[PDB]
Formats: structure tokens, sequence, C-alpha cells
């Protein structure tokens, strides 16, 4: 096809294996914020990986915003090290990539009406709710947001292979509805 | 002699009492919840109709 | 009936008083009737 | 109200002491200093000592100083 | 002009704004919650759980746990079985 | 201007503490002495558990310890952030810039992270 | 037992030092000093809320931020406090906010 | 000391007026209720002081 989706955001969860004090982490951390009224976790941000992590009192943490798997893992390790430097016995247990988001452009307008007519079983096009057509691929469990401008956003992937496979599957279908 | 008018007037008075009754109930539920209520949604047209 | 009684019934219907604090008052003033429509 | 929740707080402090594990009985005035009960009137403390401390089953009195009964709960 | 199309009702958006601004009640520390509960019992001998939740400003489940620890439910002729803030 | 506001604050403070000085039974000369002194004073890692593989992943924490630089203390009404920038509706408050004090009612701020 | 914001400023520091001097002289009891501080906090909050009717603006960059118990602890660098009447330049600033 | 005691007695004189003004109405009870309300605010207001000292 000659086009490869590029990752825009990766979500990864990792267990630190130890209970934590959210108030203490908020008071001692650098970029952390804690609003129990708003959210039950502590939201921290690190600029060099350019990512945001939510840390819960249960010891489990979620890292988002990483553009690469290596970046996500490194950012999770950095957050764990910050919590550890705050004196807690933080560890790096069962780190996993829960979801990946990728974006790309097909470089041609698309007839979402024809696409939904052909693939009604997987397509959902509601201009009232959202201008982008939602396609639910089955063989990869990937959700694709296709837009008339040609931009395609894939989500729900656990590995980059799923993103690339989903785009490879969808591209021939889209090429048949080129405007 | 009760012609169409007075008879329809009796029925309409009964149905309007009803309409205000459901209006009161619907508005009271929202007021108890503390949220304002939509007057148009409070009205049941099927009552009179 | 249409000209007098409906409007008079609506007028005579007591204003709706609600309170449970803010209190709301609903008053029905005027009757309008359009031509039969489908 | 007045002079009830303070007594409840003292009794709760006794449970906290027992989660600490200090079997040695403590003086009521020292307990008040730890619980910030200095502001309360002395007469209420005296009424507590004479009546409520003895009525409370968990509380015990040893050598003129009040503390829980280590026998009551299972060991 | 009746029932004009609208994305969301004005009362609904106002109520949602109020809820978002207020935010969910937070789970405070046991010591502070206990002190507030004891202060409330001083004002009133008998409290209903619904009003006690408003007074304490704590999650219902957390408040129920702390209240089960010390206070006890009495079945009464006031109208129904209600909590008793006296530990004994 | 700011000194005049300070004098008005002095008047408000003394008026507000008179009742407490009567409640505690202390003589009123304490307030005069307090005002005098106050004015004088003013004017492949398979085994990933070890986190030591990375170092110097932080910054100097002494800024918050020092606090010697300029400090602004106020109240916030709305604070919004959209993925890069922090926006500030800080309401009435006080600012300590280069020793000289500043007073404001509405403060609007935009910053980048 | 109040907001307790302006204590860590020039005004609060001067008041605290004066109270310390009187305490050293035994002229005032520490409870009286604490009461004076509380009353000062109330009065200063009211005074800033009421007698201040001027708007200010500022821009810059943010290097750190913290939030806990409804307390923001922003840390900005190279801030420019712009006002219609005057402009002030500062290399670094710490903004503590509460509500 | 005797003068101080006489000054103190005037306190009890005016606490008599307090009872009367209470009977005119309960003033003491109202004051106690007001005192009860502050405790919670003080605890919340206090919480900030300990953490702010740690922060700065």
């Amino acid at each position: 096809s000659g086009i490869v989706p590029q990752l825009q955001n990766i979500v990864s969860t990792v267990n630190l294996g130890c209970k934590l004090d959210l108030k203490t982490i908020a008071l001692r951390a650098r970029n952390a914020e804690y609003n129990p009224k708003r959210f039950a976790a502590v939201i921290m941000r690190i600029r060099e990986p350019r990512t945001t992590a939510l840390i819960f009192s249960s010891g489990k943490m979620v890292c988002t915003g990483a553009k690469s798997e290596e970046q996500s893992r490194l950012a999770a390790r950095k957050y764990a090290r910050v919590v550890q430097k705050l004196g807690f016995p933080a560890k790096f247990l069962d780190f996993k990539i829960q979801n990946m988001v990728g974006s790309c452009d097909v470089k041609f307008p698309i007839r979402l009406e024809g696409l939904v007519l052909t693939h009604q079983q997987f397509s959902s096009y509601e201009p009232e709710l959202f201008p982008g057509l939602i396609y639910r691929m089955i063989k990869p469990r990937i959700v694709l947001l296709i837009f008339v401008s040609g931009k395609v956003v894939l989500t729900g992937a656990k590995v980059r292979a799923e993103i690339y496979e989903a785009f490879e599957n969808i591209y021939p279908i889209l090429k048949g509805f080129r405007k | 002699l009760d012609l169409a008018g007075p008879l329809l007037a009796f029925l309409f008075r009964g149905m309007f009492k009803n309409l205000l009754k459901e209006v009161r109930i619907y508005a009271q539920k929202f007021i108890d919840r503390g949220k304002d209520f939509n007057l148009e949604l409070a009205i049941k047209t099927r009552i009179i109709s | 009936f249409i000209q007098m009684s409906v409007q008079r019934i609506v007028e005579d219907a007591p204003p709706i008083d609600l309170q449970a604090p803010p209190r709301y008052l609903l008053k029905f003033e005027q009757i309008y009737l359009s031509k039969p429509t489908h | 109200g007045y002079k009830f929740g303070v007594l409840a707080k003292i009794v709760n402090y006794m449970k906290t002491r027992h989660q600490r594990g200090d079997t040695h009985p403590l003086t009521l005035d020292e307990i008040l200093d730890e619980t910030q009960h200095l502001d309360i009137g002395l007469k209420q403390k005296q009424w507590l000592m004479t009546e409520a401390l003895v009525n409370n089953p968990k509380i015990e009195v040893i050598d003129g100083k009040y503390a829980f009964k280590p026998k009551y709960n299972v060991r | 002009t009746n029932y004009k199309p609208v994305a969301n009702h004005q009362y609904n958006i106002e109520y949602e704004r109020k809820k978002k601004e207020d935010g969910k009640r937070a789970r405070a520390d046991k010591q502070h919650v206990l002190d507030m509960l004891f202060s409330a019992f001083e004002k009133h001998q008998y409290y209903n759980l619904k009003d006690l939740v408003d007074i304490t400003k704590q999650p219902v489940v957390y408040l129920k746990e702390i209240l089960k620890e010390i206070g006890v439910q009495n079945v009464k002729g006031i109208h129904k079985n209600t909590w008793e803030l006296k530990p004994e | 201007t700011v000194p005049k506001l300070y004098r008005s604050v002095i008047e408000d403070v003394i008026n507000d503490v008179r009742d407490i000085f009567l409640d505690d039974g202390v003589d009123e000369q304490v307030l005069m002495e307090l005002k005098t002194l106050w004015e004088n004073k003013l004017m492949g890692q398979v085994e990933e558990e070890p986190l030591n593989s990375e170092d110097d992943v932080s910054d100097e924490e002494g800024q918050e310890l020092f606090d010697t630089e300029n400090v602004v203390v106020c109240q916030y009404d709305k604070i919004h952030r959209s993925k890069n920038k922090w926006k500030f509706h800080l309401k009435d408050g006080i600012m300590n810039l280069n020793g000289r004090d500043y007073i404001f009612s509405k403060a609007i701020g935009d910053a980048e992270w | 037992m109040a907001y307790q914001l302006y204590r860590n400023t020039t005004l609060g520091n001067s008041l605290q030092e004066s109270l310390d001097e009187l305490i050293q002289s035994q002229q005032i009891t520490p409870q009286l000093a604490l009461q004076v501080l509380l009353q000062f906090d109330k009065a200063i909050n009211a005074a800033l809320a009421q007698r201040v009717r001027n708007r200010v603006n500022f821009r810059g960059s943010l290097n750190t931020y913290r939030f806990c118990d409804n307390v923001w602890t922003f840390v900005l660098n190279d801030v420019e406090f712009r006002e219609v009447t005057e402009l002030i330049k500062v290399d670094k600033v710490k903004i503590v906010a509460c509500d | 000391a005797q003068l101080k005691f006489f000054e103190q007695l005037d306190q009890i004189e005016k606490q008599r007026k307090d009872e009367q003004e209470r009977e005119i109405l309960q003033l003491r009870l109202k004051q106690k209720a007001k005192e009860m309300q502050q405790q919670e605010l003080a605890q919340m207001r206090q919480r900030d002081a300990n953490l702010t000292a740690l922060a700065a």
C-alpha cells in the first residue's frame, strides 16, 4: 500500500506492587496533582517522554501519551522511580500495553456513504453524532475512524502489528470508494 | 338541556384538573431532586386529547 | 364552549405552587386554538 | 451539644492505644494533653472520672489510674 | 415553536454544571470523620443516615463502615430503624 | 498607595482584635505595643525490578526549599490546561516581587510546560 | 483555624516577629498571639477582597506545578507581569493559590 | 490581686445579664453552637498549614 500508520498515543498499565499514600505523593512530587473530589488517582506529567501517568493508592499506574512502546516503558519506569525516590517500595511488575492509537492519511477523499452501504455490518456513520465513520474490524479487534478528508485513526490495538494489519486490511476497501 | 358545550365543558374541566395534577407531580419530582424542570416536558397532551 | 368555557376553565384553574428553598409558580393565561390540522 | 463527643473521643483514643500495644495504663491528664482536651472544663473531667470511666466496661482502674482491662478481651 | 430541537435542556445542563463544579464527596481520614460524627451526636441524640451523610460530607459506603464500627442500628417507633451514634 | 492600604489594614486588624483582647481579659496596652513594634519591624533487562538502570532523571529540588525568590499568594477561580498551556483566573491576592508588594483583583495568566 | 495564606509574606512575617518579641517579654501569651494571627487573617482577607479594584495580567513559562487539598503550587520562569499602567519583569516566580 | 478579683467579679455580674438576656430570649447555648461549627473549618483550615510548611 505504501502507507504505514504512525502511533499518536499509547496506553500502558503497570503494577508497582505496593500501596501508596496519594496525599504524600502529591505533596512531595514535582508535577503531580491530586484532587480526590474530581478523581481518585494522582495525575503526574513528565515532559522529556512527554507523557502523563495516573497513580492509584492500590499501587497500579497507567501511562498515556507515549508515541512509542519503548517511550511508554521508559516513562512508566521513570514514574515508578520517582515514586520510589519518594520513599515507597515501588517496583515494575506486569507492565503491559493496554491500548495503542495510530493515525494516517490515505491522500484522497472517501465516500463514507458508499463505504457504509457496502460494509453496514462493520460500519456506523452518524453525521449527527460524529462526522467520522466508525468501522469495527473483526479479524483485528480495531476501531477505525475514517473521515471524508482521508484521515484514518485506528484504536484498540495492543501491538503495533495489529495497527499495521488493520490499516492493510482497510486500505483496499477504502481504495474502492475513492472520491 | 346539556348541549355539546356544557358537556364538553365538564369533561374539559376534569381533564384540565388532571393535566395540572401530572404537571405538579412531574415538576415536584425535579424540584425535590433540586434541578429545574422543563415546562414543555411537564405537560401530557394525551390527557386532554 | 370553545370561546368562553375553555378559557374560563383555564383561568379558574388555581395557579400551580411548587416548593421543595426555591419555589415555582405556574399560571395559565390565554387560550389559543388553530384550525383543525393533520 | 457539649461534653459528649469528647468522651467518645477519649474512648476511641483508648482503642488506638490498644492497636499501639501499650499495656501500661496512662494518666487521664496526659491522655487529655495528647487528645487536645485542655480547653474542656475540669468539672466535666471529674464527672467523667467518677461515673463514666467506671461505667464503661472496657475501661479498668488500677492504682488510681484508668486504663482498659487486659483480661476482658481474648489474648 | 414548541419542542424546538435542542442538543440539551437548559435545566439539565445547569444541573450537570452544578454537579461538576461541586465534585464528588471525598473520603476523608477516619480521625476527622469520627470527630465530626461525635460533634454531630452532641447536637442531636438521634440521626438519620441520609442527613448524617449531608453533615459529614463523606461517601455513603465509607461513612457506613465507620458508623458500623462504633454506632448501632436501633429499630424504633420514631418511624423506622435508624442509626445510633452512641457507641454503647 | 500600597502603604495607605497597609494603614487601612492596620486599622481593621486593631479593630478586629479589640474584642478578643477584651474576651481574654488582657489589658489594651498590648495592642499599642504590638502596633509600635510591628511598624518598626516593617519600616535486554529481562529482570526489570531494579530501577537503578536510569539515573539523573530528576531536577534540583532546592527551589521549593529556598523559596527566596519572588512569591505570589492568591486565590484561584478557574485554572484550565489544554495539552501544552496553563491558563489562570487568579482572583484577588498579593504578590511579593523584588521585595516591593503588588495588589490586584483579577489576574490572568498563560504559561507553557 | 482559617485560610492562612498571607502569614508567609512580609506582613505576616512582621506580625509574627512582633508577637515573638512580646512572647519573649512575657507581655502576651501564645494563645493571645495565635488569636491575633487569626484575626489578622480574617481582616486581611476581607480588606483584599473589598478595597482592591484593579486588574493585572501576566505571561511566561511554567517549570513545575503541584496540587493537593485545593492548593496549587505553580512554579513559573521568565514571567512578565503586564499591567496597563506598568510592566514588571521577573526571572522566576512561585504562585501559591487556594480556594 | 484583690483589684483583679474585683474586676473578675464584674465578669460574673455581666454573666447574670447573660442569663437574663438568655431568659429574655439561650444566648449561651447559641454561643456554644457557634463554637461547635468552627471546629470543622479549623481542622480543614489547619490541614493546609502543616503541608504549606512542608512545601515552603
